[PDB]
């Protein structure tokens, strides 16, 4: 199994409001991984099923998903145990770079729905979570996905967490409401945009987090600019973007979508660009 | 201030909306928390010294101490230590079996501490059960109250005005942010109703919404309240009563926290010694 | 007077106690005046816990009757207590039904409170046909599609696809569909039906009745989920 | 036949139908036959349900009736419907405690089964006086006291004091004293002086004697934590 002494912390990798990730070594392996430390308040029967709900994270091997090792609590927090991930978030590339390149956007788009219809197939799991610091990236060029909802009691205990500042909750969702894939999808689209503009999108050219909320559920989605984007793009986020769950577009429309085949179709050196902007 | 160099940092404790809490031992047990803001503005450090002036200028039974700031290892506080678990845990983590009055006199204290804190004009924010702790055994012990210009991050020489911490007791007008100053004495008033109702019900509000962003827009939008539907049969009538009125939608509804402590008083008189008493179970 | 029957009522509700609570409401209803809203729950609350009760009781008898699996008197005993707390079910139904058509479906002025009390009609009806196995079933399998089927055609007519009561009438229906009926492709169709005509129109939804509306649409997906697998 | 009967209370009881296990269990010792631990545990059991259901519901009742004195005559209904719950709960302990005297208390073999008895017929009469006033009062308690003091002497000379029936004997007297008599002193040292001996002879229970005996204790704590308050 995994033990708290046999990982020594190489350095901090973030810190979100759940959590903080830190890149460390496994000295029984000596290979180097990512161990984040969520710290919750919660009773040990708590503790042992969201656990046991996080084991099935051993036969989730994907392309599109981050790799898992293992999970243990070690002290008020659950520490979860994922293979490193060597470019970081998106987020993180969105702070190198001004605004992505609309050919690596496309491939991230390939990519997440690739992760997001394994998931829905293989696990019958909604990753609840798509969001661009969520979204992870190699020095190989790969992409994955982390941070989803595999362990239903973990996620009603992080319920309880502190106020947040931006938000990837579909209208529905924050209306009470679940159409199973859509909303994942909706934050799919909101991410690609905000990976677009350089830009939050949602108070369209601050805001607190409530009144960010508001304007996703009350006012027409946002859409990219036109006139620096190909139209097929825009039609794809268009169409992720769909206050009306069923008008919404599901996986296999967004498959054959004219945008992700072109995207597909191109090539587009990923794993260059990350390093150049990234150095 | 205080120097580093007097306190000694033991084994960290945890970490909060705002800091990490370390055991110290400076004159005694106490609780070094280290603040997250990483470059205090100069005006930012003025409004924080001015604030930990007036919290060691308090002094109650029902709140801890505050000994002061040091701008040494980073900035951190310096709190009275409480080795009592703290009312969250208990609840909650701990599952600890109150009884009725054992609860009310939780409240009573609580509300004590509150009417305190609120003559001084100082307004607990972030108010909630991690910040109320049971010392020896049955005492309560309010923590981590103002420190407004910490909690909150600061936009060079403006404070950002956002919310922050807990939102299961946040007020809903202060997470509306409808007002540059939403927080006040009510707000507290609501926080203080949302830790009525899980001691009268022993679980968290809104148990049935597992995503923090659906809590906030709901709560905001005032289409949820905690149900009063999970409250103790054994609880009394007017503590019903009570916890209805703490938790009010309208922020003016509220009422204040001398009536709150007259009225939990009243319950205390009216307590009877009929119910209280457990016979034989069906073993 | 009425007033204080129905704090009568009220209180025998208050006391956990459902049987003087139906009792008294019966009697008020034997009044042959019309019910207003308030007392309407009361009523549909009462009857629907004397029914719940039996309901469970009945489960678990059958249950164990499944369980036993032996040869012995034990497992005639035990069918005769299940015939004898059926009977006991179907009298009570039968009360409510005669409450219902001779009291409240001929005189209700309201198309709401007919919905209402057509729901009450199909609910009661399958209660009374998840116990009752043979000729008899296909009679109150019948009856109980009708009184669902002229609700449903009231609600699609002026009733708001967020009202709880409307909601509620396609749960009931659906699950009417995949119980009695055993048709999972139907009672899925009528459930995502449901479901798209609440989220179409999320966005009025007033503080009178929020948390039935949400709980109900959670009760949907879970249906859904239940059925899809 | 016998054993019929015992399946027939078991079900009554798993369908948590209890007056049917009442009634059952009623006719099972009318009888007069052996009575086994499970047999009289059940028994206990049901009584125990029926009578705390209503009396549940009669503390409630009064609670609401001194709501509020300053009104018209809506408490006039409330007390008489407070003295129909009476009628429905004194006679039913009548019922037990004839039935005590009937069979129980002279078919008697062992020493324990008449502490558990001379408990059980205290307990009713214990429910009895809380709503029996004046003399009546005095007149029931004065039953139960005795029946307290007699089943205590043979607890203590019969039974360790670590036995979960002495144990519960014990909690129900204090409770007596406390509730009844308005003695707290006496029942505060009773209590201590029954937890320090079960304290002092303690890790020689059986394996079943574990959870139940424990369950006692910790509830003696609880009062004890009570009443020292
Ligand atoms: N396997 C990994 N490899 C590298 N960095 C990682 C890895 N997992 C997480 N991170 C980093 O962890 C940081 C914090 O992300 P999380 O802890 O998942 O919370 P989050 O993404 O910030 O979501 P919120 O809403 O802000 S809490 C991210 O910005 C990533 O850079
Ligand atoms: N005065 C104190 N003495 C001892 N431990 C404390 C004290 N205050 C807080 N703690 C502990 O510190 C950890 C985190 O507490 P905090 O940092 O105050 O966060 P919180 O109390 O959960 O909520 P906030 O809003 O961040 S204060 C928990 O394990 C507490 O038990
Ligand atoms: O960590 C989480 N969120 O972080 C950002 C906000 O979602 C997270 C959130 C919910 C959740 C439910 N069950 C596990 N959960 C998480 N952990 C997690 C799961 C799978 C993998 I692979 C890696 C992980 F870190
Ligand atoms: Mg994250
Ligand atoms: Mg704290």
């Amino acid at each position: 199994e995994l033990k708290d002494d046999d990982f020594e912390k190489i350095s901090e990798l973030g810190a979100g409001n759940g959590g903080v990730v830190f890149k460390v070594s496994h000295k029984p392996s000596g290979l180097v991984m990512a161990r984040k430390l969520i710290h919750l308040e919660i009773k040990p029967a708590i503790r042992n099923q969201i656990i046991r709900e996080l084991q099935v994270l051993h036969e989730c091997n994907s392309p599109y998903i981050v790799g898992f090792y293992g999970a243990f609590y070690s002290d008020g927090e659950i520490s979860i145990c994922m293979e490193h991930m060597d470019g970081g978030s998106l987020d993180q590339v969105l702070k190198k770079a001004g605004r992505i390149p609309e050919q690596i956007l496309g491939k991230v788009s390939i990519a997440v729905i690739k992760g997001l219809t394994y998931l829905r197939e293989k696990h019958k799991i909604m990753h609840r979570d798509v969001k661009p610091s969520n979204i992870l990236v190699n020095s190989r060029g790969e992409i994955k996905l982390c941070d989803f909802g595999v362990s239903g009691q973990l996620i009603d205990a992080m319920a309880n967490a502190f106020v947040g500042t931006r938000s990837y909750m579909s209208p529905e969702r924050l209306q009470g409401t679940h159409y199973s894939v859509q909303s994942d999808i909706w934050s799919m689209g909101l991410s690609l945009v905000e990976m677009a503009v350089g830009r939050y999108p949602i108070p369209p050219p601050p805001m607190a987090i409530f009144e960010l909320l508001d304007y996703i559920v009350n006012e027409p989605p946002p859409k990219l600019p036109s006139g620096v984007f190909s139209l097929e793009f825009q039609d794809f986020v268009n169409k992720c973007l769909i206050k009306n769950p069923a008008e919404r577009a599901d996986l296999k429309q967004l498959m054959v979508h004219a945008f992700i085949k072109r995207s597909d179709a191109e090539e587009v050196d990923f794993a260059g660009w990350l390093c150049s902007t990234i150095g | 201030e205080i120097e580093a160099s007097e306190v000694m940092l033991s084994t960290r404790i945890g970490s909060g909306s705002f800091g990490t809490v370390y055991k110290g031992k400076w004159h005694g047990d106490v609780a070094v928390k280290i603040l997250k803001v990483v470059d205090p503005t100069p005006e930012q450090f003025q409004a924080f010294r001015n604030e930990v002036a007036v919290l060691r200028k308090t002094r109650h039974v029902n709140i801890l101490l505050f000994m002061g700031y040091m701008t040494k290892d980073n900035l951190a506080i310096v709190t009275q230590w409480c080795e009592g678990s703290s009312l969250y845990k208990h609840l909650h983590v701990q599952e600890t079996k109150f009884q009725m009055f054992q609860l009310i006199d939780i409240a009573r204290q609580t509300a004590q501490g509150m009417d305190y804190l609120h003559a001084k004009n100082i307004i607990h924010r972030d108010m909630k059960s991690n910040n109320i702790f049971l010392h020896e055994g049955l005492t309560v012990k309010i923590g981590d109250f103002g420190l407004a210009t910490v909690k909150s991050r600061w936009s060079g020489s403006q404070q950002v005005e956002q919310p922050t911490g807990s939102v299961l007791w946040m007020a809903p007008e202060v997470i509306r942010m409808q007002d540059n100053n939403p927080f006040s004495f009510q707000s507290d008033v609501y926080s203080y109703g949302i830790v009525l109702y899980e001691l009268m019900t022993g679980e968290l509000p809104y148990s049935h919404i597992n995503n923090r962003d659906q809590i906030i827009f709901m709560v905001g939008r005032g289409y949820a309240s905690p149900d009063l539907s999970k409250l103790y049969k054994n609880c009394p009538k007017a503590m019903k009563r009570l916890v209805a009125e703490c938790v009010k939608k309208v922020k003016e509804e509220r009422p204040l926290f001398p009536q709150i402590l007259s009225s939990i008083e009243l319950l205390q008189h009216s307590l009877p010694k009929i119910n209280r008493s457990a016979s034989e179970p069906s073993l | 007077d009425k007033e204080e029957l129905v704090q009568r009522a009220k209180l025998a509700e208050q006391a956990e106690r459902y049987d003087d609570m139906a009792a008294a409401m019966k009697e008020v209803t034997e009044t042959g005046v019309e019910l207003s809203n308030e007392e309407r729950n009361l009523l549909s609350v009462a009857y629907k816990n004397v029914v719940g009760a039996r309901r469970s009781s009945w489960r678990v008898i059958s249950s164990i009757e499944q369980k036993t699996e032996g040869s012995e008197r034990k497992q005639q005993m035990a069918k005769e207590y299940r015939v004898k707390v059926e009977k006991e079910l179907r009298e009570i139904c039968y009360d409510v039904l005669g409450l219902l058509d001779k009291h409240l479906i001929p005189k209700a002025s309201n198309p709401e409170s007919k919905v209402f009390y057509l729901k009450m009609k199909g609910d009661y009806y399958r209660y009374l046909a998840e116990v009752a196995t043979g000729e008899t079933r296909n009679s109150v399998v019948e009856d109980s599609q009708k009184a669902y089927q002229d609700a449903f055609e009231i609600s699609k007519a002026k009733m708001q696809p967020t009202h709880p009561i409307r909601l509620g009438l396609a749960l009931n229906f659906s699950v009417f569909y995949y119980e009695i009926l055993n048709s999972p492709d139907k009672a899925c169709q009528l459930a995502k039906q449901a479901f798209d005509d609440a989220i179409a129109e999320l966005d009025t939804l007033n503080e009178d009745s929020y948390k039935d509306s949400t709980l109900i649409m959670q009760l949907l997906r879970d249906n859904l989920t239940l059925w899809t697998s």
